[PDB]
RNA sequence: GGAUAGUGGCCUACCAUGGUUUCAACGGGUAACGGGGAAUAAGGGUUCGAUUCCGGAGAGGGAGCCUGAGAAACGGCUACCA
RNA sequence: UUGUAAUUGGAAUGAGUACAAUGUAAAUACCUUAACGAGGAACAAUUGGAGGGCAAGUCUGGUGCCAGCAGCCGCGGUCUCCAAUAGCGUAUAUUGUUGCAGUUAAAAAGCUCGUAGUUGAACUUUGGGCCCGGUU
RNA sequence: GUCGACGUACUUCAUAGGAUCA
């Protein structure tokens, strides 16, 4: 049974990135997968992307320009400290300014560079490299 | 005259080590970080080099090897240039070491660290466990 | 029998002071880098 | 998934689970039943008394031969018998039949070295430093 | 003609079995501190 | 009973002595500045793995960071005090190229 | 209600049948006094802590007391066991 | 221009001894200091390891004169190097949360149901227009 | 009783492959 609608979406795109693919269908969608995509697509990883309503959960149609290296999701969601970012960072990224973790904090969803500015902290999501 | 017995008396920090193309594989494999992870090890500012011949191995790695080849532009690590025709990157790099006694050379290839350890007071690094190694280096 | 050193091998006075010993192991290895 | 929980409120099968299975290892099995000196030579101690029986390769004719160095010694704790080497056939001359030796781990099958007789060292014997007292 | 040797399933009993084959369960007797152990078994069997 | 009084070893053995280089490069330090023993070298390069170790962990820090100022000045005054640190190099990198 | 400096099944009389437990009770083992701390380790961890400070308990083993603000005291007392 | 000195010159000093003073409750010691205190500076540094060579000598074996073991012992007669260094040697002891593996060489239960336990689709204020004061 | 099963502790057998040269 469906447990992360999230990892299916990120595994999609790693898939269809794989194949070379310009563009992938990720269903279900979700206000998680559409506030991660969007800082993906703030951080250039991935295109313009489109939201499909059909009275359900909905799909998701993404443009991809081959730019991303890897996306994951970190499941379950280990509340993480403000101390405890680096070391996600250092787990997960194959160098220290080479990708993003992304948490969802209490002030939203956002790649850690944003959540040491801001000075938050919460649970963490994913990466994107 | 930068030799005393095995004992190498020129080089001092900071440090000049010369990038394998190997080097830079395993350490994405263990996310190390080249700068700091050398900085660890020695303790000591270190400046990567990579050369034109692992530069150019590099580039014909192919899309799955993309990452390295982004790590090796990066800015940080400054570029050396070659004067000889071969490609080969662990022929290049043996070759550097003889004519100046200054390098340190990251490598994890068993067959050129031999090469490197009949040649006296050449430091040889390696990544290996967790982190950075440093075999022939008295000063550490 | 006041020491009782027993049999001990015979040991060359550098042995006495480290100090010594060293001075004079280095100035023969710069004796043989001056033929290297 | 790999076959273990990751649910975060899984702490507790991740613990009972751990637990239950680090019995599997020999080297944990040893260190909690107190078992680990079975395997050791003179049953958990450093070093054994012993009882000098024989010297068996007195007779040999090759001078300082390893046969000559040998003695055949009762372990006083449990009454076995054991081989012993000692230094050389020098000092097997201080060595003779009923002493009380200490022995210590070292022809193949020969595990133990005599490292005093009567309460004295040997090397202090061999270097003409103190006397067997009898 | 050399057959491909079958493994046979284990019959000898399984590092976690053995320890209940003796009269009682080993598991149960088991000291707090084993390193404590070992330091004062060993001092105890020099003075023996 | 009274209050205990600190000790610390000012030397550690290095991570492998049998290095031919290492011996080597001992052998040429003792012979140059008349040292009795490995033991004085142990100690000077245990005290420069330290100053080190300190300034690599500063360097780790942010710039500007409260701590960093005043520990690496702190310690940069000490080097440039006992003379180890020329007065133009007063910076934590030239601490690492000691 | 009694007793205690005092709350309280702490004990007594009369009442109900309750209380804990697979989120591991209860029973067993402990070369189990607890902590501040020590070592190792890159990090997670693993082990050690009778032992300079804090707190607890004991004065050969059980039991019971006088005095006193304070003791179930033992360099105080009484009995029993050795 | 290298190595070796029971060769040789006169300068230095504390280990120790000791007037004294200081120290201390009184003492010992430390820090001071008259006078003594150095060539084998016998004012006699140690603990381990490696490698030799010597005989009218001893033992063992055999495709002659050799090889192995080894050699404090013979006819008389009463040695070199290496490591640490006021320290050195010997013996015993010293599982994957991050992150393990399960076709063919550890380990997937014969199968299904099922309680506890762990886990469990999406959705409910999003966006827009201004003002204020901060850093680089 | 040179007894059976189990537990424990050990011993042992399976290492060469390619290229060149004679
Ligand atoms: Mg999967
Ligand atoms: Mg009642
Ligand atoms: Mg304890
Ligand atoms: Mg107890
Ligand atoms: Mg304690
Ligand atoms: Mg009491
Ligand atoms: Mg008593
Ligand atoms: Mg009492
Ligand atoms: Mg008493
Ligand atoms: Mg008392
Ligand atoms: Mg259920
Ligand atoms: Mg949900
Ligand atoms: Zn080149």
């Amino acid at each position: 049974t469906r447990s992360s609608v999230l990892a299916d979406a990120l595994n999609a795109i790693n898939n269809a990135e794989k194949t070379g693919k310009r563009q992938v269908l990720i269903r279900p969608s979700s206000k998680v997968i559409i506030k991660f995509l969007q800082v993906m697509q703030k951080h250039g990883y991935i295109g313009e992307f489109e939201y499909i309503d059909d009275h359900r959960s909905g799909k998701i149609v993404v443009q991809l320009n081959g730019r991303l290296n890897k996306c994951g999701v970190i499941s379950p969601r280990f509340n993480v400290k403000i101390g405890d970012i680096e070391k996600w960072t250092a787990n997960l990224l194959p160098a220290r300014q080479f990708g993003y973790v992304i948490l969802t904090t209490s002030a939203g969803i956002m790649d850690h560079e944003e959540a040491r500015r801001k000075h938050v902290s919460g649970k963490i999501l994913g990466f994107v490299y | 005259s930068a030799l005393f017995f095995q004992y190498n008396q020129a080089i001092k920090p900071p440090y000049q080590v010369l990038i394998d193309t190997n080097f830079i594989n395993f350490s994405i494999q263990k996310k190390v970080d080249i700068v700091r992870g050398m900085m660890d090890c020695l303790l000591a500012k270190c400046n990567p080099l990579i050369t034109d011949c692992v530069m150019a191995e590099l580039e014909k790695l192919g899309p799955k090897y993309r990452i390295a080849l982004k790590l090796a532009r990066d800015p940080r690590i400054k570029r050396l240039s070659c004067s000889h025709k071969g490609t080969y990157a662990d022929d290049c790099l043996v070759h550097r070491v003889l004519q100046h006694k200054c390098y340190i050379v990251a490598t994890n290839d068993a067959g050129l660290k031999q090469r490197i350890r009949k040649i006296p007071g050449i430091p040889l690094m390696s990544v290996g466990g967790h982190a950075y190694v440093i075999e022939k280096l008295p000063d550490v | 029998i006041l020491k009782n050193k027993g049999l001990t091998p015979k040991r060359n006075k550098d042995n006495r002071n480290s100090r010594v010993k060293k001075r004079k192991k280095y100035q023969k290895a710069q004796k043989k880098l001056k033929s290297v | 998934g790999k076959g273990k929980p990751r649910g975060l409120n899984s702490a507790r099968k991740l613990r009972v689970h751990r637990r239950n299975n680090r019995w599997a290892e020999n080297n944990y099995k040893k260190r909690l039943l107190g078992t680990a000196f079975k395997s050791s030579p003179f049953g958990g101690s450093s070093h054994a008394k012993g009882i000098v029986l024989e010297k068996l390769g007195i007779e040999s004719k090759q001078p300082n031969s390893a046969i000559r160095k040998c003695v055949r010694v009762q372990l006083i704790k449990n009454g076995k018998k054991v081989t012993a080497f000692v230094p050389n056939d020098g000092c097997l001359n201080f060595v003779d039949e009923n002493d009380e030796v200490l022995l210590a781990g070292f022809i193949p099958g020969v595990r133990f070295k005599v490292v005093k007789v009567s309460g004295v060292s040997l090397l202090a014997l061999w270097k003409e430093k103190k006397e067997k007292p009898r | 003609q050399s057959n491909k040797q079958h493994r046979k399933a284990k019959e000898k009993n399984t590092a976690k079995k053995k320890l209940h084959t003796q009269g009682h369960n080993a598991k149960a007797f088991a000291v707090a501190a084993p390193g404590k152990m070992a330091r004062t078994m060993q001092r105890s069997s020099d003075v023996n | 009973p009274r209050a205990p009084r600190t000790y610390s070893k000012t030397y550690s053995t290095p991570k492998r002595p049998y290095e031919s280089s290492r011996l080597d490069a001992e052998l040429k330090l003792a012979g140059e500045f008349g040292l009795k023993n490995k033991k004085e070298i142990y100690r000077i390069s245990f005290q420069l793995s330290k100053i080190r170790r300190a300034a690599r962990d500063l360097l780790t820090r942010d710039e500007k960071d409260p701590k960093r100022l005043f520990e690496g000045n702190a310690l940069i005054r000490r080097l440039v005090r006992v003379g180890v640190l020329s007065e133009d190099k007063k910076k934590l990198d030239y601490v690492l190229a000691l």
